[PDB]
């Protein structure tokens, strides 16, 4: 009710990660601050706010990976890791024994922005974006338009991307605008307008980045 | 390590908070995890507000200052007018970036307010407060019934007596 700023929008990297910290990390009772397992899980929840929020008011701001991320939360803030090994370390032998299959698929939009492209399976009554399983040393933006030859069948051709961990499978959809809404996609293998997702998640994947594809909604006009 | 760590909790707090109400003066009260909801279709409603509660003091203040702007039932009635709500209410949000709050200002100055300068800029209608089916009950300025929810009943009455101090007593410096 009372009206406060909007400072994310304005504000330093080093200042977005100190706010971040209050909101995820710092203000939690002792236990999830005195187990390693715990504040590396808060590092991928406050990550993703900022990849998904941060890093869409602000553009003067670079995109972190969780790697790099938890490297500037303990530059900035040492005092919450207490611990001597690296995060880098950690987050692979003990968040990442929380073993994730990694699912690239893209949020494909119109040029003059009013329309989504999700499709419904064969089996599954619920949409989606094109959303399949990776490979072995292959980029992470080779393995995207790969499948989204496969599941509609159009290759577009880096950083823009909407990271979420669901269910242990690393969802990590980029964002492409610029595709014709005209032109006739069908699979190519063997076996929506956006004005109308918006009223109809209100009531109380695609489920959950409504507000990350509603701000990358709001910027480009 | 353990207590020089509560002390750079109040000033990562205070300092953040700043950056969001700019006229904070003194943290008064954190916990580490609350929740909003709303009363009007006679059930409660899980808003989309989720995160650590603060209760702080307003510098209020220099008098003729702008409550500036920020950028049907179900939206809130942001408050516009003087500068003149003496403590303020925020859940720091986890959900999406905007953060909830309440500004909690005495009957005791409301009161002095309504009678003296009747220059009312927004309609405003003393606050009170109570703790009922695990929730805290607080009926807001602009009449909204909202509830905020904490695990421990310890801490829900904790938050409770403080915002019935708040508005049962006169403009203080603890």
């Amino acid at each position: 009710s009372l009206p406060l700023l909007r400072p994310f929008e304005t504000v330093s990297l080093e200042n977005a990660v100190e706010d971040l910290v209050v909101r995820f990390i710092l203000n939690v009772p002792p236990e999830d601050l005195s187990t390693v397992e715990r504040v590396l899980f808060h590092f991928e929840e406050a990550s993703w706010f900022y990849t998904d929020f941060v890093k869409l008011m602000n553009p003067y701001l670079p995109n972190l990976s969780i790697k790099s991320f938890s490297k500037i939360v303990i530059d900035i803030c040492p005092l919450i890791w207490n611990w001597d090994i690296t995060p880098e370390n950690a987050l692979v032998k003990f968040s990442n024994y929380k073993k994730t299959i990694p699912v690239r698929g893209a949020a494909i939009f119109n040029d003059s922005l009013s329309k989504i492209l999700l499709l419904r399976g064969i089996n599954s009554k619920h949409w989606s974006f094109p959303r399949g399983k990776i490979g072995k040393d292959e980029d992470d933006v080779a393995c995207c338009i790969r499948e989204v030859k496969e599941e509609t069948g159009f290759d577009l051709t880096a950083d823009q991307y909407v990271e979420r961990n669901m269910n242990g499978k690393n969802f990590k959809i980029f964002l492409v605008k610029g595709v014709p809404e005209d032109f006739e996609f069908k699979p190519e293998h063997k076996n929506k307008d956006f004005k109308k997702l918006s009223k109809a998640i209100t009531k109380n994947l695609v489920n959950s980045m409504i507000r990350p594809l509603s701000l990358y909604v709001k910027n480009e006009k | 390590s353990t207590e020089t760590l509560e002390i750079y909790r109040k000033a990562l707090n205070f300092n953040v908070i700043a950056r969001y109400d700019p006229k904070i003066k003194q943290l008064l009260f954190h916990t580490p995890h609350a929740t909003v909801y709303k009363w009007g279709d006679d059930n409660w409603n899980k808003l989309e507000y989720q995160g650590v509660l603060a209760i702080y003091l307003r510098d209020v203040g220099d008098k003729e200052a702008i409550l500036p702007e920020v950028s049907e039932a179900n939206t809130p009635h942001v408050l516009t007018g003087h500068d003149i709500y003496n403590y303020g209410l925020i859940i720091m949000n986890r959900i999406n970036p905007d953060n909830f709050s309440l500004a909690i200002a005495p009957n005791s100055v409301l009161n002095k307010r309504k009678l003296f300068a009747p220059n009312r800029e927004e309609e405003l209608e003393p606050m009170k407060v109570e703790v009922r089916d695990d929730l805290v009950m607080i009926k807001t300025l602009k009449k909204e019934v909202y509830g905020i929810w904490v695990h421990t009943p310890e801490d829900r009455q904790n938050i409770y007596e403080l915002i019935k101090y708040l508005l049962e007593n006169e403009p203080t410096d603890s």
